[PDB]
């Protein structure tokens, strides 16, 4: 046990640390997706309204 | 029976076997036993710490 308790302590730390970064990075991918979409379609709207 | 000078002679032999037993025999044996008993307690503690 004095060794399986050590091994599991590093095993959880490794997995948890990677997932926490992956979550927050893809939150930045979603943010930049949302911003990119809005920043594009603002002109797609205006270019329709002047043609109208 | 008959009381005798043997009563004093045996009293010299008795004290001197108690003094060499007290210094030499008993402290090195009981240090060696307690040194084993202590380690068993150390193993139990380690099992508790591992789980926690």
């Amino acid at each position: 046990d004095l060794d399986l308790a050590k091994a599991s302590a590093t095993d959880q730390l490794k997995k948890a640390k990677a997932e926490a970064q992956v979550i927050i990075e893809q939150a930045n991918k979603r943010r930049s997706q949302i911003l990119d979409e809005a920043k594009a379609e603002a002109e797609q709207e205006r270019t329709k309204i002047v043609a109208q | 029976m008959n009381l005798n000078a043997t009563i004093l002679g045996q009293a010299i032999a008795f004290v001197l076997f108690v003094l060499f037993c007290m210094k030499y025999v008993w402290p090195p044996l009981m240090a060696a036993i307690e040194k084993r008993q202590k380690e068993i307690a150390d193993g139990l503690a380690s099992a508790e710490r591992a789980h926690k």
